[PDB]
């Protein structure tokens, strides 16, 4: 299972994940691929911000789902 | 949307991400929001061309009838090239009008657009003004394109003559990009470029 993460303004990556992976697992993967620290990272799925504790299934994040990444200015 | 269209765009989007050409920072694709109907593309200028060192953003719209009609593609980044409009970014390339084939891909379009930069076809022109300068005074086209590559696409510094005349006229109150356009399209004739600029 794969998901898409994007700022929509110049960053777009694809990650390999499982439904049991946590929002923290994802931000770690984002940091590994792009070097953005997870404290810098905001992830949003269908308007609702994502909290690091829940899993992808908690938010019903499926295969090929698109996640918006916001990089907070620091 | 037709499942054939969205499945194919998703697969071709992934393919470009994982491509070797992306790994070598030659092409890339981005989402602009949570759909696959509009994409943003990016191509690196081919080496040994005025576009070298520059990067060119591409607006990419995927029609409802994909894959049986080509994507609609336009340069967002301004560029001086005979087969691309210096004003709108419109593209004249056969695979985007009458020579599209269903087996072509996002990847394939992007590398064809890169090849177009290295191999202009001036008797299938998009920009008559650019294409005539291409044919009549090749070295000026090359230096103008390198200049556009530098100011618009992040390429390294271009000919300093052109930078001079752009300075002289920018001092007279004209907008800097209007001067670039004016000077480029009037073949760096400072007179006729100034006469055109006054009608603004």
């Amino acid at each position: 299972m794969q998901i898409f993460v994007s700022t929509f303004v110049g960053l777009t990556i694809m990650l390999e994940v499982e439904p049991s992976d946590t929002i923290e697992n994802v931000k770690a993967k984002i940091q590994d691929k792009e070097g953005i620290p997870p404290d810098q990272q905001r992830l949003i799925f269908a308007g609702k911000q994502l909290e690091d504790g829940r899993t992808l299934s908690d938010y019903n994040i499926q295969n090929d789902s698109i996640l918006r990444l916001v990089i907070r200015l620091r | 949307a037709a499942n054939i269209a969205v499945q194919r765009i998703k697969r071709e989007f992934k393919e470009v991400l994982k491509s070797e050409e992306t790994s070598k920072n030659q092409i890339k694709v981005d989402l602009v929001d949570e759909n696959f109907t509009e994409l943003r593309g990016e191509i690196a200028g081919p080496p040994d061309t005025p576009y070298e060192g520059g990067r060119y953003q591409l607006e990419i719209k995927i029609p409802e009838t994909y894959p049986f009609n080509p994507p609609k593609v336009r340069f967002i980044t301004k560029i001086w090239h005979p087969n691309i409009s210096s004003v709108t970014g419109a593209i004249c390339l056969d695979i985007l009008k009458d020579q599209w084939a269903a087996a072509m891909t996002l990847r394939t379009v992007l590398l064809s657009l890169q090849a177009l930069l290295a191999a202009a076809e001036p008797d299938d022109p998009q920009d008559a003004v650019v294409a005539n300068q291409y044919k009549q005074n090749p070295e000026m086209f090359k230096q103008t394109a390198r200049l556009w590559a530098h100011v618009y696409a992040g390429a390294p510094v271009s000919s300093p003559e052109y930078t001079k005349k752009i300075e002289n006229l920018c001092a007279m109150g004209f907008d800097r990009n209007a001067v670039i356009v004016a000077l480029s399209s009037k073949s760096w004739d400072v007179e006729t470029a100034t006469e055109l600029l006054l009608s603004n």
